[PDB]
């Protein structure tokens, strides 16, 4: 057997990069450091569909057809489409990405990752008041109170805590008794648990509590007397733990992305973190969700300089989220084809997203058996990052870290895949 | 005795006890610092297979730190 | 082959001043004579130049993209396709694609990204990897870096020179960039430093001993290119104090390029920001007659002005510290990120209007500089960009410093009268010539930078980096024309790039990838197995990633171009 | 004078029209019109493709009225940055109607979706259905939002209506969601219905008066008392309402909510 | 004076008053000799509108005190002088103002209002 | 009864998106209701037994389960996934991000089964093309 060192992990946006492979073979076969869900990824579930070819379905069965068939199919199919919607993006690696970019240029096609079902509305608010963040490193040596603000770190990124929190630092050498540790979440989870405060905050209230929280912090009084079930006074203990914080960590999640208000919820966190500075030095970092949703963000930023919701229907990038985003064009019946890569909006977009893909061309390049795949009507699959593919990801607050390929396969990467989809949809154009 | 047990099937592999463990911190710098050990080291216990995985119970001295870092009651000190 | 006929050729390095002659080029060279059956690019009535080389600007990079990012506004007022390329966006931070075209488009051929954190270099990389045509490079920042702060304190010159060899070669960097040191450590506590003698806390070194102790480092490896400091107290009243005092640190150290003409040991960036005099913002007054006649009087400094266009713009520095206290002033979106053991960052926009006092003066200060120092040859235009404007306002900055007409024309209507009362623009009458401006966009740059062998140059063994501009030198007067000038200096009627045709007619027409410039230094084994070894161990405590996967692997650099410093 | 477009059956992938607007019109024949270029999804098509285009023609944009006969759910961007003249739309419109909009005066009949009046420095917009998200807002990452102008909405809105307002004035009949006014700098936004969450949220300046229910408020509203018969930007107001100053969660903040007696006492 | 709002039987009055701040009806000078201070809390208790505020805590070797800080609250005194009378160590400092310097220091009440 | 719905992640469900959404360990993971067991008691209804779950914008059958992870009075979860978005609010407001956490709900106790994850998607109907 084969021990494989430094492998990074292909899940999460926590993007573990000390990751021991085992393999047996040509085959992954175990993990050591993974955490359980990282270890799940790596290592084959028995009886768990793997997809061996190309897939297309003809009126109601699947068949499996070569690459040059399926992704011919696919290139005619977005060189006719007059409004094609290419979503994903954040489990595959950023070469991948950069075709992507491109391919969607020249379809005059809408592209777009999970950051609109995610994370986008941080990117919103960040787009308006800014973005005021550190990376680990800074939050394990000098830390000195935790904030974890809806978000779930022991079931969504479960090794986050131990490397942030019970981590031994340069000026927290005690670890977990050098940090006040905070949970902002109406159920007490495994994550609260742990905590050393916990606001159970009444759902659907944050962007209350957060107005509160600041108009007492630049010295002002609060009008009533409790704001999302907590009591004034409360409210003000917690802005003097804030405050007389050495170095401040705000780490936030679904829990204010999703919830009422969505993007204004991060709006409000962030410009109270700013504040925060002219008493303690305070930081946040947003929980990105899959090991590379970031990656894509950056690539599209600095190749068309938006991020995500990116529409290049008339040549000229444009950019508007809340029209030209994945649910939008699909709940509004604007796209007429879909091109998904590494991402399951069948299992993971709303009823009334689900029901347009039911009438439109639905693109898959996917391992693995889905709902999306489910719905697709071309099934593409290739070689996985970060296991039998290497290339460039983005940890959640920037830091870019390579995959390894670390076993061989027959099947093509995501880059060979859109390369070759890319040059014949110019084919078909011209 | 009292000793230390693991229950797996509960267990998330977030890494906390192994990383509040002061034994493994003592023997492991990358542990100390929140990182599973890519060195070679012997240490109580480590996340295997996306678990904890008790590997020198003998080194074990039943401080209960572990126990107070893990959310989920998923490693514990009891008798056997 | 190329042959380049009867164009008015400026090339101040080898003392070519307007002459009417002929460049000869064959493959990526510029040779002494080329076969009668080269191609021909007729030059009559226009001028020649070598391809101009920007020394800092930031183009590539976490701290750009993130100015990219969070501007869409920015975005929108400026996005473009054009037919043969890639699509694009971004008035004052354009994506990568629209910055190598841009550059190109105004004869631009080499520009520095100024400002890498080690941490995050495979990022400017790739960034890279996506510019276009130019040629490139990227400094590492040091000045707060807690291996550099550790090992100078201690007083060990050797290991520190070690552990830059080892840095410069992992990122894949050019020279030791220093921002604001020490003091964005200490904002990693939220405070700064003030003064080259406060130190950073803990650490517990002062700013004037990472300066000096970086400046021997620098050439002890025998690096092409000096130190290049960004002051403290930047953009703050009263700080031409500091600015002088940081001048003098490094100048009793002796230069020694290994590769390259460099014979000055110190560059100052975007001085025009340390250039402050007063105490508040409302006595502030210009300083820069103190801040030039020392640069005249001194042979170890080159500077860069870092010049006001008075736009709507961004200000993106590993200055931290300074751009929360400008989000303080102004109110506007803020962002920032502090890199762990490494540096810091801030993002703020800012506006500079000619009718605000302030901008006012500021623009006043960084043309006082220009102007009162007497030789270009320690002088490079630069905008900071786009922290005092975009870089696309070069040939605004050049019509500027050629002509008299158009300044007084800016002094007299819509700048803010301050300008006169708080500054000495007005009194000044010089205009640059031709050769001087060629001087400060590619000669001076090139030098310092230790490329003179093959860049800033149209001499036999240049690289093929050519620009030629529509303006004819006998018939257009500099002064009264302005707006020509201007014009053509944005639109270059053809660039070549390593022999190939780049731009024609102002508009780019092929997209090959540039080499990334960067410094391969080597150290004694003992010096460096025992660095990597403590490297490699802080890296297990307290680095976030394992070292394995830290230095930036070769798939990065496509197209590697090693400089030599110290070797054996 | 007249100008009718007749919209065909309106297609999935919706038309983005900037072009149809007076100042487009003026100086061309009918025929010159029906070549007017608009986009169809990523493919550039003419006007006539999808509308019959009949009526006189004028030679200066504040004389030409346009009548779109008929319902354009599926457009965007009608009026964008027409600057005089009129529209009339009998039936819905899309995004974007009259977005930055500087003169003139345009009329939707039905429905409008998100983004009405955005960026709006002149002129008036009327609706006499219900309004989307993001009436007379600004654009995403833009601190400047509308800074002049009328919008009025018979119908219901949705959210963040008047988002970073610095001028100009909106009044919603019906009720709106939730945060009206959010990062208001000045301007005057009239609810003469309900309002469920976040009036005047992290507002700076300006001023906000609600006639119906706010069913919440927000704690960094420090509460000043009542005033009656107050009057805003030549706008008359009968009647007693709560006035409250914010949002002290914003430095300097000097924004004022007015909220009417009778249905908020709760607010108090 | 609000008796119609409270007599109206349909609640159709609306009575609005703003009084003045408690600080402004009132003067003194207050200090604490934190020095001096033993943190026994009897002022604390003793302060019959709370003014005064301590920083209890549990001792640790690091910080063997039974407290970190005490402060006084002048939005809130009235200026009593009870505190000062049962400090066991003097350590408070405090005089009323209001018979010497009442006329000029505190402001005679004006009350503002409005009716619905 | 009337209820609040929330949603999101599981260490379960994670593990089970790993191994394979094709997978009953998956339906085990992602087509369930967490409980507070008060709840349950007020419901009728046992750990196993199955919910109806309906919304302004659709329904779905799930596994009650008692919640190891308290929830507020009144809130109930069920892990991100097919099931979930079948009744969760599609919605964006003009932002691209659906509400897929804290919608209002009925449930009731049902003999119906749980769909499978591939019986589930033939709901929408899927037309070839
Ligand atoms: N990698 C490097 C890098 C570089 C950068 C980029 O960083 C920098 C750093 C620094 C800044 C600049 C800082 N910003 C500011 O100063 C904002 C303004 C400032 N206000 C003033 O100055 C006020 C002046 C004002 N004066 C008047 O109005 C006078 C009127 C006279 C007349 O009418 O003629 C009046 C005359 C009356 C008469 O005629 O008699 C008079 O003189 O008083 C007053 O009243 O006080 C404030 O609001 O604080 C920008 C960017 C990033 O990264
Ligand atoms: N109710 C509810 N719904 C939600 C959420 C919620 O909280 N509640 N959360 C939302 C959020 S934040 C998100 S991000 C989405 C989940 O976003 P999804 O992208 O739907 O998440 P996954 O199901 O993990 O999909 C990743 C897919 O990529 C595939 N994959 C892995 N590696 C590779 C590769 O190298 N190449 C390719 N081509 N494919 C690869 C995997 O098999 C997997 O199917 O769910 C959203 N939906
Ligand atoms: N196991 C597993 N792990 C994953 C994923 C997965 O599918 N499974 N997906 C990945 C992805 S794409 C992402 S984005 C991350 C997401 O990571 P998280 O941000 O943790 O996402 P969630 O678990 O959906 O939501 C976190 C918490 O928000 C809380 N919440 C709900 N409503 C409110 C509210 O009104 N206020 C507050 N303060 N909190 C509220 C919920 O109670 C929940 O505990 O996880 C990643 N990791
Ligand atoms: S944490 Fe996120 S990343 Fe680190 S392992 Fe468990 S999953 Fe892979
Ligand atoms: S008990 Fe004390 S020692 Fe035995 S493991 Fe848990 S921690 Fe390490
Ligand atoms: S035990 Fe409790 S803690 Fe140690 S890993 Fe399994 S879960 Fe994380
Ligand atoms: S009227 Fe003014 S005064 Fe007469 S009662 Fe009602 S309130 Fe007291
Ligand atoms: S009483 Fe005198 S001593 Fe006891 S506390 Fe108040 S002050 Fe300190
Ligand atoms: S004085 Fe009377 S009031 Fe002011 S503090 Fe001492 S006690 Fe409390
Ligand atoms: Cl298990
Ligand atoms: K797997
Ligand atoms: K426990
Ligand atoms: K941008
Ligand atoms: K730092
Ligand atoms: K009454
Ligand atoms: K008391
Ligand atoms: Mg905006
Ligand atoms: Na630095
Ligand atoms: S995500
Ligand atoms: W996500
Ligand atoms: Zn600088
Ligand atoms: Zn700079």
């Amino acid at each position: 057997m084969e021990y494989v060192k430094n492998v990074v992990c292909p899940f999460c946006g926590t993007l573990c990069d000390d990751i021991i492979c085992k393999v047996e073979g040509n085959e992954i076969v175990g993990t050591i450091n993974a955490c359980r869900i990282g270890h799940s990824k790596f290592v084959h579930a028995e009886g768990a569909m793997r997809y061996k070819k190309p897939l297309i379905r003809k009126n109601g069965e699947f068949v499996e057809v070569s690459y040059d068939e399926a992704i011919d199919k696919a290139a005619k199919i977005l060189a006719e489409s007059k409004r094609p919607l290419m979503y994903g993006w954040s489990c595959t690696e950023c070469e991948a990405q950069a075709v992507g970019v491109e391919l969607a240029e020249e379809a005059g096609a809408v592209i777009d990752n999970t950051a609109s079902v995610c994370h986008g509305p941080s990117v919103l608010a960040l787009q308006d008041v800014g973005y005021p963040i550190c990376t680990f490193g800074e939050v394990k040596n000098r830390a000195d109170v935790v904030v974890y603000w809806g978000c779930n770190p022991m079931h969504a990124h479960p090794r986050h805590m131990s490397r942030n929190v019970f981590a031994r630092g340069f000026f927290r050498e005690r670890g977990r008794s050098d940090r006040t540790l905070i949970v902002v979440d109406p159920r007490k989870t495994d994550s609260a648990k742990l905590a050393d405060i916990h606001l159970q905050l009444d759902f659907d209230r944050d962007y209350e509590l957060l107005d509160a929280m600041r108009a007492c912090l630049l010295g002002h009084e609060i009008l009533y007397d409790e704001v999302a079930g907590v009591p004034r006074e409360q409210i003000e203990e917690a802005v003097e733990v804030l405050k007389n914080a050495q170095f401040g960590i705000l780490f936030f999640g679904m829990g204010i992305t999703h919830s009422r208000g969505k993007h204004r919820n991060i709006d409000t966190a962030i410009m109270m973190v700013q504040d925060l500075n002219d008493y303690a030095k305070w930081t946040l970092i947003p929980m990105r969700g899959h090991y590379n949703v970031t990656g894509f963000n950056q690539v599209c930023t600095w190749e068309s300089g938006y991020p995500y919701c990116v529409d290049f229907s008339g040549g000229e990038p444009r950019y508007n989220p809340g029209e030209t985003g994945a649910n939008d064009l699909l709940q509004n019946r604007e796209a007429d084809a879909m091109m998904v890569i590494a991402s399951d909006p069948g299992a993971h977009f709303p009823q009334r997203a689900l029901e347009r893909m039911a009438e439109i061309p639905v693109i898959a390049i996917e391992p693995h058996r889905t709902p999306t795949t489910e719905m697709a009507d071309i099934i593409i699959p290739p070689a996985i990052v970060g296991m039998e593919a290497e290339g460039t990801a983005y940890r959640m607050e920037g830091v870019p870290i390579r995959m390894k390929k670390v076993v061989d396969s027959d099947l093509l990467s995501d880059r060979e895949i859109l390369e070759r989809l890319l040059e014949k949809v110019r084919e078909y154009k011209a | 005795a009292i000793g230390l047990k693991a229950y797996p099937e509960l267990c998330h592999g977030c890494g906390n006890c192994v990383i509040a463990c002061p034994v493994n911190a003592l023997r492991s710098p990358e542990v100390a610092g929140g990182k599973g050990p890519t060195d070679d080291v012997e240490i109580i216990m480590i996340v295997e297979d996306g678990v904890v995985n008790i590997k020198n119970p003998d080194l074990c001295g039943k401080c209960g730190t572990c126990v107070e870092s893990c959310p989920v009651d998923a490693i514990r000190l009891e008798e056997l | 082959e190329y042959i380049i006929k009867n164009g008015f050729v400026y090339c101040p390095l080898n003392g070519v001043d307007g002459e009417k002659m002929d460049i000869c080029v064959k493959d990526g060279k510029i040779v002494e004579s080329v076969s009668d059956s080269a191609k021909v690019i007729d030059a009559s009535g226009k001028i020649v130049m070598p391809g101009g080389v920007d020394p800092h600007s930031h183009i590539a990079g976490a701290k750009v993209n993130v100015g990219r990012m969070y501007r869409p506004e920015d975005s929108k007022r400026d996005a473009e396709k054009f037919k043969g390329g890639r699509a694009g966006s971004g008035f004052s931070v354009p994506s990568t694609f629209m910055t190598g075209y841009r550059y190109a488009q105004m004869g631009y051929t080499t520009a520095m990204e100024a400002a890498m954190p080690p941490l995050l270099a495979r990022h400017t990389h790739e960034e890279f990897h996506d510019t276009p045509i130019i040629d490139h490079a990227a400094y590492p920042l040091f000045g707060n870096n807690w291996f550099v702060m550790e090992y100078l304190k201690e007083g060990d010159v050797d290991a520190c020179a070690a552990y830059a060899s080892w840095l410069l070669r992992a990122t894949k960097g050019y020279t030791i960039k220093i921002v604001n040191p020490a003091g964005t450590e200490a904002w990693g506590w939220g405070g700064n430093v003030h003064g080259i003698y406060d130190p950073a806390p803990y650490f517990d070194i002062t700013p004037a001993e990472i300066i000096k102790g970086l400046a021997e480092v620098n050439e002890k490896l025998q690096l092409p290119h000096s130190i290049h400091l960004h002051c403290n107290d930047l953009g703050h009243p009263g700080n031409y104090e500091t600015t002088l005092a940081s001048f003098d640190v490094p100048k009793n150290i002796k230069p020694n390029p290994a590769t390259g003409s460099r014979d000055t040991v110190l560059y100052a960036t975007h001085v025009q920001f340390h250039s402050y005099g007063g105490t508040t913002w409302r006595d502030f007054v210009s300083e820069a007659p103190k801040i030039a006649d020392y640069v005249n009087k001194n042979d170890h400094i080159v500077i860069d002005v870092g010049q006001i266009t008075l736009d709507e713009t961004t200000t993106m520095t590993a200055d931290g510290p300074m751009e929360y206290d400008l989000h303080s002033l102004n109110g506007l979106k803020w962002a920032n990120c502090d890199v762990e053991l490494e540096t810091g960052s801030g993002v703020v926009p800012f506006i500079y209007s000619a009718r605000a006092p302030v901008p006012a003066v500021q623009w006043a200060i960084g043309m006082e500089l220009f102007l009162l120092i007497d030789n270009p040859e320690k002088v490079c235009l630069t905008t900071d960009s786009p922290n005092a404007g975009p870089f696309t306002r070069y040939p605004r900055v050049i019509a500027w410093l050629m002509s008299n007409k158009y300044r007084m024309n800016l002094i007299e209507g819509e700048l803010h009268k301050w300008a006169q009362r708080k500054s000495t623009v007005a009194t000044i009458d010089r205009e640059y010539t031709f050769s001087e401006i060629a001087q400060i966009t590619r000669a001076t740059s090139a030098k310092v930078l230790g490329l003179s062998d093959t860049k800033g140059h149209l001499g036999v063994g240049a690289d093929a980096d050519i620009a030629v501009y529509d303006i004819n030198p006998e018939t257009v007067d500099p002064s009264a024309e302005y707006m020509a000038i201007e014009e053509a200096f944005s639109r270059a009627a053809c660039v070549l790039k390593d022999g190939e045709i780049v731009v024609k007619d102002g508009e780019v027409v092929a997209s090959p990838h540039g080499r990334t410039y960067w410094v391969d230094t080597q150290v004694d084994e003992s010096i460096y197995s025992e660095v990597l070894a403590n490297v490699e161990s802080k890296f297990k405590q307290y680095y976030s990633v394992n070292f394995a996967n830290y230095p930036v692997q070769d798939d990065y650099l496509p197209k590697s171009a090693p400089v030599k410093g110290v070797m054996l | 004078s007249e100008i009718i477009l007749t919209p065909k059956e309106q297609p999935e992938v919706p038309l983005e029209a900037p072009n149809i607007k007076p100042d487009v019109f003026a100086g061309k024949s009918i025929e010159e019109i029906k070549n007017i270029q608009i986009m169809h999804g990523n493919e550039v098509v003419k006007l006539g493709d999808f509308f019959e285009v009949s009526g006189e023609p004028a030679d200066a944009p504040e004389d030409i009225k346009i009548i779109i006969d008929g319902d354009v759910y599926n457009t965007k961007r009608i009026g964008q940055e027409m600057t005089a003249g009129e529209i009339i739309v009998r039936g819905n419109v899309n995004m974007y109607v009259g977005a930055g909009m500087k003169g003139g005066k345009i009329t939707v009949e039905g429905n409008a979706g998100s983004w009405a009046g955005q960026d709006m420095r002149g002129g008036e917009i009327e609706i006499l259905g219900d309004a989307g998200d993001y009436v007379g807002s600004s654009y995403r990452g833009d601190w400047r939002g509308m800074s002049g102008g009328t919008i009025t909405v018979h119908g219901n809105a949705d959210n963040e209506i008047g988002e970073y307002m610095n001028g100009g004035k909106i009044i919603i009949k019906g009720d709106v969601n939730i945060m009206p006014g959010i990062h208001m700098n000045n301007g005057l936004i009239i609810i003469e219905g309900n309002v469920v969450a976040r009036a005047g949220g992290e507002m700076a300046g300006g001023t906000i008066v609600v006639k119906g229910m706010m069913q919440e408020f927000l704690a960094g509203f420090k509460y000043l008392g009542v005033e009656k018969d107050i009057e805003v930007d030549g706008e008359e107001l009968p009647g007693a309402f709560y006035k409250f100053e914010g949002d002290h969660a914003i430095k300097g903040a000097k924004g004022i909510v007015y909220a009417a007696v009778g249905c908020n006492g709760h607010i108090a | 004076c609000k008796a119609c709002e409270t007599a109206c039987p349909q609640d159709a009055i609306t009575i609005t008053r703003e009084l003045p701040e408690r600080k402004d009806l009132v003067t003194g000078e207050i200090e604490i000799d934190k020095d001096t201070c033993i943190y026994c809390g009897m002022c604390e208790e003793m302060c019959p509108v709370d003014a005064i505020e301590i920083d209890h805590q549990t001792p640790s070797s690091a910080s063997p005190v039974v407290a970190t800080d005490i402060r006084v609250d002048e939005d809130k005194c009235v200026h009593c002088g009870i505190c000062k009378r049962i400090c066991p160590v003097d350590a408070i400092m405090q005089v009323c103002r209001i018979c010497p310097y009442g006329e000029y220091e505190i402001k005679t009440p004006e009350v503002t209002g409005t009716s619905y | 009864m009337r209820v609040i719905l929330n949603t999101g992640r599981t260490i379960w469900q994670g593990q089970a998106i790993e191994s394979g959404k094709d997978l009953k360990m998956y339906v085990d993971a992602a087509a369930i209701i967490q409980m507070n067991p008060e709840m349950m008691k007020q419901l009728g209804i046992a750990e196993g037994d199955n919910v109806k779950v309906i919304s302004e914008y659709g329904d779905v059958v799930v596994k009650a389960v008692e919640a190891k992870e308290p929830l507020p009075e009144g809130m109930v979860y069920i892990p991100m996934g097919p099931w979930a978005n079948r009744v969760i609010r599609p919605y964006t407001d003009s932002t691209a991000t659906p509400s897929f956490k804290n919608i209002p709900v009925e449930i009731i106790p049902t003999d119906e089964e749980v769909l499978d994850m591939p019986t589930l998607m033939k709901v929408y109907g899927k037309v070839g093309q």
